């Protein structure tokens, strides 16, 4: 059953997670960056 | 413009509640180092 098959997928989708938090909590900080003084970056 | 990128609120929500998703299997399969 290759139980490290398994083991190996949770390490993976753990850096994917991280990452893909990354860019979520980045996501917030654009949201109220463009609450104060317009946004001046229009990218 | 028009076809110029605007984020909601609830988007960002969909975002957050789809990551947690992933994170319980994270903490759930792991959890189960010895039942599974």
């Amino acid at each position: 059953g290759s139980p490290e098959e398994r083991e190996r997928m949770i390490k993976q989708l753990k850096e994917e997670l991280r990452l893909e938090e990354a860019k979520l909590v980045l996501l917030k900080k654009l949201r109220q960056s463009q609450i104060q003084k317009e946004a001046t970056a229009q990218k | 413009g028009s076809k110029a990128f605007i984020v909601t609120d609830e988007d960002i929500r969909k975002q957050e509640e789809r990551v947690q998703q992933v994170r319980k299997k994270l903490e759930e399969a792991l959890m189960a180092d010895i039942l599974s």
